[PDB]
């Protein structure tokens, strides 16, 4: 449907800084916000999904 | 541990809120200040049939016309009667004439005040606390007869009555109904029993009460325990007369 | 000693010789639920019973392709088909329907998520504390019926104004005052679906597990109209915002923006009420407590000296008592006293009518009673401490 | 000695005969039952056959339907049919699936859990009150608020009001609460189920919610019931990490504990017990009063009744005219219940190291000396400070 706006209400259910972490479920969360970066990167068919985030 | 130092993010000193408590825990103290003879009288809580009731003190003399009434630690204040008596008898000395009974309160003040962290040579001279209570009462030619309440806080306000100590939120309310500008010396005198049999946990008796005055000719006086039997007999007729 | 000795060697193995034979022999001899009228329901399901009505393998849509997608929850995906007579408006997104146990085709769809079940054990029916049971006549309690029972009763008034009713009200204090004995009285007399939650029930090891539990409460709470949704005890998952750095606040934080994130919602909230009884609002968070979601928020306070003399009036009217007990008198001795111990005050007069052999409480009974309980649960200050603030 | 064989010969001619007689009247005497017996018991079981596979009900619907799930996996959209009633369906609970066309033949199915093992208790205990008598008016506290509004509904009808709810247990150590709680059980003869306040705390995070709801409900169902919290303090150290332990795990046992005792739950009868030797770290709204009426307040014992506690433990030892029973008692000054009951189990561990198998004034004399060095070596004051 590209040009579309995903629109993130929160950000911090996986925005931590936490993922240098000592025994915790932050090697589960954090393994979804690794998998944003790279669905963000430049492949193409992405150049034209935006993003807004609160 | 909180520092004496530290702020609250409130604004406030977290030590000042804690000294205020002190002051309830302690035993009742009634004054009623009027036009014509300052009133002061204490629970004395003898703790057990043994203990001597007359021991105990707790109307304290500061000089021959400012007498003192004290809630709190007993222990506490006694540096800071002493600090009190010097003062107003170096004035005495200094000018050859009666203290202010408004200055001395402020004197008072100001060694509550300290209780600093005692940094360099600096001389304070406590680390914590005074959690004790005054009614300063006094008779001066400046303004009639005033009574002054001191804080551990290092703040004074004038008061035309005030209680305090364990009882005192009852008796702030029956103070402000009962109070008046009209009240004689015999009829105030019979008000402070009134207001203090209520929070008394035992019995009116003179065994676990005292009552003083100030009026302008005698100045300081602490009345009998003849005279105060006498009182709490006579208190009990005009309420069976009802 | 030696002609009873050989008495003690029977006792020991003659109990134990009974006990065996006497319990396999009774057993649950065939009792099966059904009794008298399954007789006459054995015409009418034996001819059901043999038609493949039943079973319909339940299954769920995955997509909708402008014929349908449903996948097994077996893992295992079917195209399948229309039914007898269903109309093509039935089959939704993510809706569960049940297909034909052999050539799968959609026979009955079937209402959605098999994930409720844990959210149906949690409403309660019909407390029994009244609305009169509540203390004092104060005009706090007024406050609550012009929050929630007032504008579902008659949405007349508020269409009127032209205002946003407020749906929100915040219940706190200290202790014994009845911030559930309040809650329980609004959900018998307003006759509106009470959903009473633990917020300390969400908890599991695995995280965003609490996730799953607060949407689907969320939506269950959405389709029946006039609802309240009573969240007791939200101190824990309903704590300041900070971030350790180290710890496992990492779990407790999820639950917490999955509550945020319905309430405000992209599609607002549809005649929900909000309750929050908490102890205190002083670590609340600074999300739940910021004024569009809590409305108007009414603090039940500490009886004052005329509070608790109405109070007296709820507790000694049902006690057996002598006439002239002026509750005037027994209020003045208390000292500040919540009113879950000035009603420990009936009861510890019923306990002493007892021991004194008494069939009637008295006025004497109530004034011993009176110095025992302030005493008593006044000394030792639970912890005596607290703080850890600095 | 004749007492109890009297009795127990008239309960064994009881169980003899009554076995002998429903035996023969199940497999002979057919007349009430008979015909009708063998219609009903036929037809239930042709119509169902078997194998019959065990179910569990995730949800009802009220047009005789539910959706049941198999625990192997595959779902299904059974029918309610003949031979059921709808008053035991309800979420959680075990049906039996026609192995075939799955239709709800029958609810009969509850199956015991080792979870609901641990709980609940099979004991009996082989003391009764008076073998902790001393400290006389502690038990008749307990008795007022746990015994009594069962025995006598009318007193707590006949004054009005609210009954009273739980007691808490704390005060000195060695002043017998645990076998106080051991006595109140066995006395009632009320469900009593009984767990430590330390297995609440688990390595597991967020289970310990989960066991203590389940606690209250096995609870609820047979109420009438005693709950013993053995050790509530316990919950205050013990801990595996500071995530397991610590803020976390300590609140979401007050939590738990909060709700199940007092919550809008409307909960049935559970009386509660606490044992405990901490009560300045307990949750501030328990010690409110009106959860839990009156708190009972233990002490060491004063010089004559540790006359009536001494006597309770010194007619199991061999008896003497030598024993100076009154003299051990003296010496110790204002000392323990647990000490008393730690030297006369010394008396007959000196006595088997002899072989000498009477207890005399000898044997006791020598038990106090061992008992004070123990509690007297821990004291390493020494010189006063
Ligand atoms: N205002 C009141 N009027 C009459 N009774 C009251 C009132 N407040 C409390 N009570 C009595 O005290 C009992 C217990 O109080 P309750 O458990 O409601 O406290 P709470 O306010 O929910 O405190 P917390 O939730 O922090 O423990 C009630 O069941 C009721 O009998
Ligand atoms: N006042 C008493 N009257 C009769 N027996 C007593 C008394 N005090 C202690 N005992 C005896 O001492 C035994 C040991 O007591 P128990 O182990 O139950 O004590 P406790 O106070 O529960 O200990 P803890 O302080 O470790 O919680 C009891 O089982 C009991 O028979
Ligand atoms: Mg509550
Ligand atoms: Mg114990």
């Amino acid at each position: 449907k590209a040009p579309t706006i995903i629109f993130i209400d929160e950000l911090d259910a996986i925005g931590t800084k936490r993922f240098d972490s000592e025994k915790s479920g932050d090697r589960e969360v954090q393994r979804t916000m690794l998998e944003l970066l790279n669905q963000l990167d430049g492949f193409s068919s992405d150049d034209r999904v935006k993003v807004l985030a609160a | 541990d909180r520092g004496v130092s530290t702020f609250s993010p409130e604004g406030r000193l977290f030590q000042v809120e804690y000294s205020l408590e002190a002051i309830k825990l302690g035993s009742t103290a009634i004054g009623i200040a009027t036009k014509e003879g300052v009133v002061l009288g204490v629970e004395k809580r003898a703790t057990s049939p043994l203990l001597e009731s007359d021991s105990i003190e707790k109307i304290v003399e500061i000089d021959r016309h400012i007498g003192c009434a004290m809630s709190g630690l007993t222990a506490d204040a006694r540096s800071m009667i002493e600090h009190a008596r010097t003062a107003a008898v170096t004035h005495n000395l200094y000018y050859d004439e009666d203290i202010n009974v408004e200055s001395l309160t402020q004197s008072v003040c100001d060694l509550a005040l300290r209780f600093g962290e005692g940094a360099s040579g600096e001389e304070r001279l406590m680390s914590r606390p005074f959690g004790v209570a005054l009614l300063i009462a006094g008779h001066d030619a400046d303004d009639g007869y005033q009574l002054f309440h001191a804080e551990p806080s290092g703040t004074f306000y004038r008061y035309n009555a005030k209680a305090i100590g364990s009882g005192s939120e009852g008796a702030q309310a029956e103070l402000l109904n009962e109070w008046h500008s009209s009240l004689t010396l015999k009829e105030a005198e019979l008000l402070v029993l009134k207001i203090l049999k209520q929070v008394m946990e035992e019995k009116l008796d003179e065994n676990n009460a005292q009552l003083s005055c100030i009026t302008k000719q005698d100045g300081f006086k602490i009345y009998d325990n003849e005279k105060t039997a006498e009182l709490i007999k006579e208190l009990k007729e005009k309420e069976a007369a009802e | 000693a030696a002609p009873y000795a050989a008495k003690l060697k029977q006792t020991e193995n003659d109990l134990k010789d009974i006990e065996a034979r006497i319990k396999e022999k009774a057993g649950v001899k065939e009792s099966d639920t059904g009794l008298a009228p399954s007789h006459l329901w054995d015409i009418m399901g034996d001819r059901q019973r043999l038609g493949e009505e039943h079973p319909l393998q339940v299954a769920r849509c995955t997509k909708i392709i402008k014929k349908y997608v449903i996948n097994l929850k077996q893992i295992a995906k079917f195209v399948v088909g229309l039914g007898e007579r269903v109309s093509p408006t039935d089959i939704e997104e993510g809706m569960r329907v049940g297909v034909d146990r052999s050539k799968y085709n959609i026979e009955l769809p079937l209402p959605p998520r098999i994930d409720p079940s844990v959210t149906m054990m949690t409403v309660e029916e019909k407390p029994d504390v009244t609305y009169s049971d509540v203390g004092g006549c104060k005009d706090q309690i007024e406050k609550l019926r012009e929050v929630v029972e007032l504008p579902l009763l008659s949405p007349e008034r508020f269409a009127t104004l032209g205002i946003d009713p407020p749906k929100g009200i915040l219940l706190y204090g200290p202790p014994g005052t009845g911030k559930t004995l309040c809650a329980r009285a609004v959900a018998n007399r307003t006759d509106a679906t009470f959903i009473r939650v633990i917020g300390s029930e969400l908890v599991q090891k695995y995280v965003g597990e609490g996730a799953r539990m607060v949407r689907e409460l969320f939506e269950m709470a959405r389709t029946k109209k006039a609802c309240i949704i009573f969240f007791d005890e939200i101190d824990a998952v309903g704590g300041a915002r900070f971030d350790d750095g180290a710890g496992g606040d990492n779990e407790v934080q999820r639950t917490m923006l999955e509550l945020i994130t319905q309430l405000d919602g992209f599609d607002p909230r549809g005649n929900i009420k909000v309750m929050f009884a908490t102890n205190r609002p002083n670590t609340l968070d600074p999300a739940l407590l910021r004024p569009g979601r809590i409305d108007r928020k009414v603090e039940f306070s500490l009886p004052d000296l005329e509070g608790r003399a109405n109070i007296f009036r709820i507790h000694s009217k049902s006690m057996s008592v002598e006439r002239g007990i002026r509750w005037e008198l027994i209020s003045r001795l208390c000292p500040n006293s919540t009113g879950a111990e000035l009603r420990s005050v009936c009861t510890e007069a019923g306990m002493f009518a007892i021991r004194a052999r008494r069939k009637v409480a008295t006025e004497k009974d109530f004034l011993k009673a009176v110095d025992k309980v302030i005493s008593g649960y006044k000394k030792f200050s639970s912890t005596s401490r607290y703080m850890q603030y600095n | 000695t004749r007492c109890k064989l009297k009795l127990l010969r008239m309960e064994r001619i009881k169980d003899h005969l009554l076995l002998e007689e429903e035996f023969v009247s199940n497999s002979e005497i057919l007349k009430p039952f008979e015909k009708k017996q063998e219609e009903e018991k036929k037809q239930l079981e042709e119509i169902r056959g078997n194998p019959l596979s065990i179910g569990t009900l995730e949800e009802i619907i009220d047009d005789d339907h539910a959706i049941v799930t198999s625990p192997t996996m595959p779902d299904y959209y059974v029918s309610i049919l003949s031979f059921v009633d709808k008053e035991l369906l309800e979420p959680g609970c075990s049906v039996l699936l026609h192995h075939k066309t799955m239709s709800i033949v029958g609810v009969l199915q509850d199956d015991a859990d080792p979870m609901v093992s641990v709980m609940k208790m099979d004991k009996s205990p082989t003391e009764s009150y008076s073998d902790i008598g001393g400290l006389e008016s502690q038990i008749q506290e307990i008795k007022e608020s746990v015994e009594l509004p069962l025995t006598h509904p009318e007193l707590y009808e006949e004054m009005g009001i609210k009954p009273p709810k739980g007691v808490i247990l704390y005060g000195a150590p060695g002043t017998g609460k645990t076998l106080l709680a051991k006595a109140v059980a066995n006395q009632t003869s009320a469900t009593f189920l009984r767990i430590v306040g330390s297995e609440l705390i688990q390595k597991y995070l967020g289970d310990g919610p989960r066991l203590c709801r389940q606690i209250f409900k096995v609870a609820g169902e047979n109420a009438p019931s005693i709950v013993f919290i053995d050790e509530i303090d316990a919950i205050g150290t013990k801990r595996y990490d500071s995530n397991s332990g610590g803020e976390r795990e300590i609140q979401r046992t007050m939590l738990e504990l909060l709700n199940q005792l007092d919550g809008f739950d409307d909960r049935g009868d559970v009386k509660v017990i606490m044992a405990t030797n901490k009560i300045e770290t307990l949750d501030p709204a328990l010690i409110r009063p009106g959860r839990i009426d009156r708190k009972i307040l233990f002490e060491n014992p004063d010089l004559s009744t540790k006359k009536k506690i001494l006597g309770i433990h010194t007619s199991k030892m061999n008896l003497s005219e030598d024993v100076n029973l009154e003299t051990l008692v003296t010496t110790k000054d204002d000392l323990s219940g647990a000490d008393i009951q730690a030297m006369c189990t010394e008396a007959g561990l000196l006595a088997l190291r002899e072989r000498r198998m009477q207890v005399t004034a000898e044997d006791f004399k020598q038990a106090k000396e061992r008992v004070m060095k123990n509690k007297v070596e821990e004291n390493l004051e020494g010189l006063y400070l």
